[PDB]
RNA sequence: CCCGGCGAGGGGAGUGAAAAAGAACCUGAAACCGUGUACGUACAAGCAGUGGGAGCACGCUUAGGCGUGUGACUGCGUACC
RNA sequence: AGGACCGAACCGACUAAUGUUGAAAAAUUAGCGGAUGACUUGUGGCUGGGGGUGAAAGGCCAAUCAAACCGGGAGAUAGCU
RNA sequence: GUGAAGAGGGAAACAACCCAGACCGCCAGCUAAGGUCCCAAAGUCAUGGUUAAGUGGGAAACGCGGAAGAU
RNA sequence: CACAGGUGGUCAGGUAGAGAAUACCAAGGCGCUUGAGAGAACUCGGGUGAAGGAACUAGGCAAAAUGGUGCC
RNA sequence: GCCAGGCUGUCUCCACCCGAGACUCAGUGAAAUUGAACUCGCUGUGAAGAUGCAGUGUACCCGCGGCAAGAUCUGCCGUGGGCGCUGGAGAACUGAGGGGGGCUGCUCCUAGUACGAGAGGACCGGAGUGGACGCAUCACUGGUGUUCGGGUUGUCAUGCCAAUGGCACUGCCCGGUAGCUAAAUGCGGAAGAGAUAAGUGCUGAAAGCAUCUAAGCACGAAACUUGCCCCGAGAUGAGUUCUCCCUGACCCUUUAAGGGUCCUGAAGGAACGUUGAAGACGACGACGUUGAUAGGCCGGGUGUGUAAGCGCAGCGAUGCGUUGAGCUAACCGGUACUAAUGAACCGUGAGGCUUAACCU
């Protein structure tokens, strides 16, 4: 047990975690910046980077697959049009995380996560 | 007689000509050069210190760098000792290959078992305590194939330690 | 790593044909009798294929005397001599563990006709 | 492999159909018996007339195992079910001259030289 | 007036004999909780004290071996009703 | 038409577990039983304490009943701690 | 006779076993029971005898034996 | 006690449904007052599993298999 | 009321996976008990099993998780913080001592051999092969693998068809990546050595015989210990070996294991990040731009199975070539594309007294 296993627990229902990650990815795409806890931020990056990598290639099947794990037509439309060409040269590492201290509400560590370009 | 320190890589099956499948665990055996020699007159017993691997100069402590410089060899990833069998001695910097095991046919493997968390009374003795990360030896194992030019050793059965762990292979005392 | 991959691949013979699951196949097996060795022919249907490098093994099932006997043949073991496909089938299922209960017409499969 | 109180298929013309295990021999404090081991089984159904009568208790040996056995080359022989043939402490030669289904090659034991001849289908 | 959050609370100034009288307001003790000061303790076994007791700091007759703060070690010591 | 059957709501604690601190001074989860009959409940009134009530277990009558709470006889009484 | 209602010393510990009846203080000397290898204060003291088994340092009846005692 | 408990009656949609039971949705109300962490042994509620369905237990007590229409 | 049968981890043996507690981080937080505690084992005694009395032995101080033999305390396993081994620091080991088990069946040759009138019949314990225990492992046998893929009933939603996503135990099933797993496979109960009971013995009287012993003086049971592995210098008796670092100045006093000030900050560690087949929290391992430590990317591999769209056929279900295609978490070889920045803190500045041998 605990040997060579991926995926932090984030104690919750599996479908609940999947919906949580869908919402996280949608928010990050919409606003290009999130202010969230590091334990969740790591898996948010791991789950969102595949979406942007897939969006870099334009095709009906790719768009349908992106919408399947996104469930937001506007967000999917935002993909394949701005993020894809913006990061076309770069291969991987589309997100950066900067620590901003510990959350005052419950001392929970929190950090900003944003795209490499983030503007322009 | 004298054992060598190697690195576990994995284990698979080896097919014989007659059509028999034999489990084999794979040990990479780098040339374990000797750094220091212990003697009865000075150290109180006969032994030779073996080192293997490579450590980055930045991540090597200055005392260890000086010790290896005195030994006149590059710094390895660790130091180990082996009691001599009252045979011919060795010299500092004398690289030792796997050829010693090419004509033994019986070796023993010592290593650290894979770590595990707290274990219950049933899980331990069928009280609770730490599991794994403890020295353990399995004896009376016969070498299958030896590849000196590839630093590859195949030994029957299973040996303590998962992939990437360091182990010691010594001539089988029991026979 | 590289060493284990090299060790596994150096003992690979490019002679086994690519047979789909559920495809009737014959296998030649060396068997030791007395002080000699001889050939044995085993006809059956491949149920599952687990091609883990040189550990590749496939399960072949046969009906003898009214009972079903299934044996796992190693793809690259010296014991296995050659693999020949006689009757070609086509099932859209990697594993055929379901047919253990079927018999007669139900257990039969249709021709691929590819 | 066979455990205590397990049904074994009948592979002989003795007329037996269902046989139940009662005791396991072949090693002190043994929990399982292999294909090449002697086991103690009884009879649940018997033919109206014959040499086998209901309730008799006698030795037997498993010819086929559901779990199966391994081979030196890594091959495994697996059968659809467990099959056993009754054996007697005296006159080991079983009454049945015909055996259902194939048999494996581990029956080369000293006392099993007379059974390899039967079972023509391997 | 300032810190503080345009709070609570605190620090200055003033009044006030006195704020060591601030609305929790005469006098303010122990159980309980903290800082600093001086000493003992991480090789040392039991009603945790009693005599001996070197050592560790202060002031004294400016030594003359005095008292206060602690007690390493040591003989003895099996609570109250 | 059912002391009729399965099965909601509803009712009973018949059984198992949660606790005798407690969420509850008799409650919670689950199972089980009735679920047109011998049923239940919304609202109001009556049966008062050697009395009422009771298919009799001498059961119940506001923390209990087998003599309830209140104030008094009584700061009671014999032995004993 | 002791405890009850009397301390203290010895018997390794111990209330009924031996010496012995505490007015208080003193860094003084002499004794009773018990000791004088040490632990711990005193003779490794003297003379005449037993002991070879640690019996001393646990044991009866009986022909040194009997003899087997408590993590 | 903002407690987990009891509190009398009425309003009673759509889909697949014999059904006011069953599962998702309409309008409406809510995420229930500690959150986040690698996710150990162990406890509680569950799922799968090779040789078996009663060989543990005084005990088929939990769980598990089927859950109908017309005919031969 | 009883019988026959199918039917599940109730069990041999349990293995794995999903949730709430169990452990840490920020805050709230009460109880039963409480004479005081600097709360050890054994032996003897005791109003009679003594943590407290006499004798003896062990134990550095203080914390965290359970096993409950008596969850406050005594006690056990594992693991931590402080402290000393005498200038400091990083590694490697000797080892006083400590954990445990030393089981057992069948067959083969020996061998139908010695011995034995015949009948009868081994020592052998040499080889192979089982049973039970422990350790090791997932390539093989499979189980698990709700994070991967596919089939499928109902319902809602994406403006509608197609195609997709949520809910209904993972909605119900069929397979399965990596990890873990026994039912799977590798090894061990050594050989040899010391002392040995009984027993087997060279010469041998006292007591011209005899005798294991009086003199010279030899083997030996599966019984015991080493030999087999593991922890171990907190072994305070604090060990042995290697290497590295510091080579400044000044003032005062109660003038010495004295104090103070400026400068210096060495090796190493801790601090924080990526994190791991290390882990409850600690601790441990690899790396921190002089890089493959984590993520993503490329290609491969495994798994699942012929994705959507396109055009043809059936006026419809649906099939056909595209297509052994699409997707693929934890596996493998590369890739700095992203995250591990320059730094700050502790840790010092030649190491106390005495003795004996050396060049002075």
């Amino acid at each position: 047990m605990r040997h060579r296993k991926s995926g932090r627990q984030l104690n919750r229902n599996s479908s609940h975690r999947q919906a949580m990650f869908r919402n996280m990815a949608g928010s990050l795409v919409r606003h290009e910046i999130i202010k969230t806890t590091l334990p969740k931020a790591k898996e948010l990056r791991r789950v969102v980077e595949p979406l942007i990598t897939l969006a870099k290639t334009d095709s009906v099947a790719n768009r349908r697959l992106a919408f399947a794990r996104t469930r937001d037509n506007e967000i999917v439309a935002k993909l394949f049009n701005e993020l894809g060409p913006r990061f076309a040269s770069r291969a991987g590492g589309y997100t950066r995380i900067l620590k901003c201290g510990f959350r005052a509400g419950d001392n929970a560590p929190m950090a900003y996560i944003e795209l490499v370009d983030r503007s322009e | 007689m004298i054992g060598l320190v190697g690195k576990k890589v994995g284990m698979t099956r080896i097919f014989t000509e007659d059509g028999v499948s034999i489990p084999v665990t794979v040990i990479e055996v780098e040339a374990n050069r000797v750094t220091q020699v212990k003697d009865l007159a000075n150290d109180g017993y006969r032994a030779i210190q073996v080192t293997t691997g490579a450590k980055k100069a930045n991540r090597v402590t200055k005392p260890e760098a000086g010790h290896f410089a005195k030994a006149g060899v590059e710094a390895g990833r660790g130091l180990w000792e082996f009691r001599l069998a009252e045979g011919e001695e060795f010299t500092v910097g004398q690289s030792i290959s796997v050829e010693l095991f090419a004509d033994v046919k019986k070796v023993d493997v010592t290593g650290t078992s894979k770590g595990k968390g707290f274990a219950g009374t049933v899980k331990r003795w069928n009280m609770a305590g730490q599991m794994g990360n403890e020295r353990v030896t399995v004896q009376s194992l016969d070498v299958v194939r030896v590849d000196a030019e590839r630093n590859l050793l195949l030994v029957k059965g299973a040996v303590p330690g998962a992939t990437g762990s360091d182990l010691i292979v010594k001539p089988a005392v029991k026979a | 790593s590289n060493i284990i991959k090299q060790l596994e691949q150096e003992q690979m013979k490019q002679d086994v044909p690519s047979f789909r699951p559920g495809d009737t196949v014959e296998v030649k097996v060396w068997v030791v009798e007395g002080s000699k060795k001889r050939l044995q022919a085993f006809e059956g249907v491949v149920i599952a294929i687990r091609n883990r490098g040189l550990h590749s093994a496939f399960t072949v099932r046969k009906i003898s005397n009214g009972e079903g006997v299934e044996r796992v043949f190693q793809t690259h073991s010296p014991v296995v001599d050659s693999i020949s496909v006689k009757r070609r089938g086509a099932v859209r299922k990697a594993k055929l563990y379901y047919l253990r209960e079927r018999t007669g017409k139900a257990a039969r499969i249709k021709e691929r006709l590819n | 492999m066979i455990q205590e109180q397990t049904m074994l298929n009948v592979a002989d013309n003795s007329g037996a159909r269902r046989v139940m295990c009662i005791k396991v021999l072949g090693g002190s404090h043994r929990r399982y018996a292999g294909v090449g081991d002697i086991i103690k089984i009884t009879i649940k159904e018997a033919i109206p007339r014959g040499k086998v009568k209901k309730g008799d208790v006698l030795k037997a040996v498993v010819v086929r195992t559901k779990k199966g056995v391994r081979r030196p080359d890594g091959s495994v022989i697996r059968f659809d079910g467990n099959a056993c043939v009754l054996l007697n402490n005296n006159s080991e030669q079983p009454i049945g001259t015909r055996i259902f289904g194939p048999v494996t090659r581990e029956l080369r034991s000293e006392k099993f030289m007379k059974i390899i001849s039967l079972a023509p289908e391997v």
